[PDB]
């Protein structure tokens, strides 16, 4: 590490740029250009529908996205009005069901059907990430991270100090991303899950009172995707992302 | 001696690439050399390379050498420190003042971080002094200068 | 009097509108500037002038006008005081697909239903991703073709060197390497004729070359990574700091710009932008008048702005001096 | 085969908007 | 003598990462060490 | 049939 | 032979899946 270094590797978490913005206009413009490209392969009917769509996106841009926020708010209002109506038996909550099941098994006392449990593995990660010790190290590592890395060995090993600074810079970003990362890997659509939970609750009680294992739902989405062009499917990614910001702001 | 200084002049003027996929830098050059870089370079220049060639090329080479020396003094800094934290945005002539500003500002910020995480201004200041001393030792920097900077930042806080 | 738009979302842009309008009226050119905003600019306007765009604003404007690349021009290093870089006849080029599209990075059993559904979903995603990849490759091709045409149009000193930053890793760098291979192995003819020396290099082995000896380089190319942003900021500063360099944005249309941080006020970058614009339209005599006025301001009166070393003065007084030197 | 609700159908709220306005009052 | 070459720096012993950093970053230290080798080569 | 629908599977 | 206990165990498994989903979302919202 030759040369009298002019500056010193002092850093602040405030100086580290942590924005995590989510822009909407460029995504919209990319949608527009994609539809423009599909126009060439489109037939006349879809050409007309796509011209209407293109004019709609240009209207959104000229009105500065307020029309789109209004539209997505309308759809989400329909959704949020829908779910409490499908809240069929609210007085009979969900944890009380296995008690009923134990009761019926006691009363009554074959190829079984399996289950795909996805949300229970993630619950195990909460048993780790929610610990106090794991957060203590986060609380004490970022404040004094030089203790962890062998900086003395690294400085002696590398003639240039720029490489050493880059290694230290990356470790913080890996740690900052770690603590701020959630247990989940994705953004769960809360409404479309409470829908299923409210419908599924509407099915178990009707089953408690009283072949193949196929899911006919998949024989509908396979038709829905076929009917729609691609730009509408991409438009769904846009509308979903706007529900995050509009609920945030 | 004269060999090493001719090699140095060639590298600065750009007539030669260094003997690997290596860049020219103050660090990556003075590490090879004996850390008497600029003084001995200028001395060998004014002794053995100026009187040889005519005066026009002498003036042009003197100009170019001064420029390249300033440019390597600029190379001393890091890329991220240069661009992101705004050391060069004003310009080379203002790099020094911007370094001073950046140092005092990041010192205040680090001090506030330490005190917010720990409190106990005595303890925070002590840990800050330890950190600054260790970083100076790591960057091959005068410990007296680092202590003076630490006291300066504390007094200015 | 033509109506060339002028995007400005800041008081900096507003005061620069007033100053540049005074300058241009004193220079007696048949155009006029129109205050607008980045989100409401008029399409079908090819040659424009602008102010420091933020990243999001560059993205929006590029998506609107079909832009692909941003060029710099450090001509003001000659005017910089105690200039360490006299006559910096090189050019930096940075791609823009990140700002135009930041989101580019991104069989339980054999039942007929599920495999059909996955096939349709993957076909949809295939179409989308293929379109986006083709667009990225086309933007990169535009950047490289622009850099090659620029190196060729320049007075070739039998070297005509093009440095190309290429940190191995991410997708943008992979695309850029692939496109360099494609162009070099494909054309080779104007290449071998003008002796255009294309060179993919790394950041640590490139930015010191650019700093110490930019004489050995004529063009620089960078993708829209942190590395490319850093090298562009390096040149933007080395040419005399934010305010002295003249930026440019090209693709399917040209808009000139001047880089400036929050605290800076030097408009010389924007004046050189105006000069380049007027040369594009045809008023080369007026552009030379403006350049001579700038040179007179920096040499005769030597009235430098506050941010710059040495002398110090305000934006509006500097522009008054510029206008009086012009007329 | 099992049953599915018109809400579990895709894009349901669009065609079910009438019943919603009739019901939520 | 070859001044144009660069001298052999002192040898770097094995990494021997710490349990604390591993617990904080399970599946990332391998990637970071690989990138460190990459940066020692190129950058 | 007695099976149950699960959209996310 | 009868499918009643297997149906009831299906119900138990699916209800525990739903409750685990609910706890996951509750812990995420709390955070």
């Amino acid at each position: 590490v030759s040369g009298v270094a002019p500056t010193i590797y002092l850093r602040s978490k405030a100086a580290l740029p942590a924005t995590s913005t989510t822009d909407v206009r460029p995504q919209l413009y990319a949608l527009q250009r994609f539809a423009k490209a599909q126009l060439k392969t489109a037939t006349e009917a879809e050409r007309a529908a796509i011209e209407a769509d293109i004019a709609r996106y240009q209207e959104y841009l000229d009105s500065d996205l307020e029309k789109l926020k209004q539209d997505v708010a309308e759809d989400t209002a329909k959704k949020q009005k829908l779910i409490p109506l499908l809240d069929r038996y609210p007085d009979v909550p969900i944890e009380k069901i296995p008690e009923h099941a134990n009761v019926l098994l006691k009363k009554i006392d074959w190829p079984p059907t399996p289950v795909t449990n996805v949300y229970a593995p993630m619950a195990e990660k909460l048993a780790l990430k929610s610990n106090p010790e794991l957060k203590v190290l986060f609380k004490e590592a970022l404040l004094q991270p030089a203790k962890l890395l062998p900086l003395d060995v690294d400085y002696q090993c590398s003639h240039d100090r720029e490489v050493v600074e880059a290694k230290r810079d990356r470790y913080l970003t890996a740690l900052v991303e770690a603590e701020q990362a959630p247990p989940l890997p994705f953004t769960p659509d809360v409404l479309q899950l409470q829908l299923e939970h409210n419908v599924l609750k509407g099915e178990l009680i009707d089953r408690l009172r009283a072949p193949p294992q196929v899911n006919p739902l998949n024989a509908i989405l396979a038709q829905h995707t076929a009917q729609t062009p691609v730009h509408r499917s991409l438009e769904k990614r846009l509308w979903t992302e706007v529900r995050a910001t509009a609920v945030s702001e | 001696d004269a060999v090493k200084f001719q090699t140095l002049y060639n590298v600065l003027t750009g007539k030669q690439h260094l003997k690997d996929q290596v860049p020219v830098k103050d660090c990556n050059l003075t590490a090879i050399f004996g850390a008497s870089w600029k003084a001995d370079l200028n001395k060998w220049f004014d002794s053995e390379y100026a009187p040889k060639l005519p005066a026009a090329e002498r003036d042009s080479a003197k100009k170019s050498l001064d420029l390249y020396l300033k440019r390597v003094d600029l190379t001393r800094y890091t890329r991220e420190e240069l661009t992101t934290y705004g050391i060069l945005a004003c310009g080379p002539g203002k790099v020094d003042a911007l370094t001073e500003k950046h140092l005092l500002e990041t010192g205040k910020a680090r001090l506030e971080e330490l005190t917010a995480g720990l409190g106990n201004k005595d303890e925070g200041v002590n840990a800050f002094r330890k950190e600054v001393e260790q970083e100076g030792k790591y960057a091959n920097w005068p410990a007296e200068k680092s202590k003076a900077l630490a006291d300066k930042v504390i007094a200015a806080s | 009097a033509k109506t060339i738009p002028f995007v400005a979302s800041t008081a900096l842009g507003e005061r620069l509108f007033a100053g540049v309008q005074k300058v241009l009226a004193a220079a007696k050119a048949p155009v006029s500037l129109v205050q607008t905003d980045a989100k409401f600019a008029p399409a079908d306007a090819k040659y424009l002038l602008a102010e420091p765009l933020s990243a999001a604003a560059t993205g929006e404007l590029a998506n609107k006008y079909g832009l692909s690349s941003k060029v710099t021009s450090g001509a003001a290093s000659q005017f910089y005081p105690n200039s360490i870089y006299p006559s910096l006849n090189v050019e930096v080029v940075q791609n823009l697909y990140a700002l135009s599209n930041p989101a580019f990075s991104s069989v339980t059993v054999k039942d007929e239903s599920a495999i059909k559904l996955a096939e349709l979903q993957k076909e949809t995603e295939r179409n989308i991703s293929s379109f986006f990849r083709d667009e990225a490759n086309k933007s990169v091709q535009a950047t490289l073709r622009l850099a090659c045409d620029k190196a060729i149009k320049t007075k070739a000193d039998k070297k005509t060197v093009m440095v190309v930053t290429k940190p191995h890793g991410d997708a943008f760098d992979d695309l850029l390497a692939q496109v360099t291979k494609s162009e070099s192995d494909g054309r080779a003819d104007e290449l071998r004729n003008s002796s255009v020396s294309v060179e993919p290099t790394l950041v640590g082995n490139a930015w010191p070359k650019l700093v110490m000896f930019p004489e050995g380089v004529n063009v620089v190319v960078c993708g829209p990574n942190a590395s490319g942003d850093q090298v562009a900021q390096l040149f933007v500063g080395i040419a005399g700091g934010t305010g002295m360099v003249a930026q440019q944005l090209v693709g399917d249309a040209v808009v000139f710009t001047s880089a400036n941080a929050e605290d800076n006020e030097n408009p010389t970058g924007a004046l050189l932008a105006a000069s380049n614009l007027l040369t594009a339209l045809g008023h080369e005599a007026e552009a030379k008048k403006i350049a001579a006025a700038v040179a007179k301001a920096y040499t005769t009166d030597r009235i430098l702005p506050k941010e710059l070393p040495g002398g110090k003065a305000d934006l509006e007084a500097f522009i008054d001096a510029v206008a009086k030197h012009a007329s | 085969l099992p049953r599915v609700h018109p809400a579990l159908y895709p894009n349901s709220h669009l065609a079910l908007a009438k019943e919603v306005a009739v019901l939520a009052k | 003598v070859d001044w144009t070459s660069l001298p052999a720096a002192p040898p770097r012993p094995s990494p021997s990462a710490p349990d604390t950093l591993i617990r904080l970053l399970g599946s990332v230290v391998d990637d970071l060490a690989d990138a460190d080798k990459v940066e020692q080569k190129y950058g | 049939n007695y099976n149950f629908i699960n959209n996310n599977t | 032979l009868s499918p009643i206990p297997e149906h009831l165990r299906l119900v138990k498994n699916v209800a525990q899946v739903q409750i685990d989903m609910l706890k996951l979302l509750n812990a995420q919202a709390a955070k």
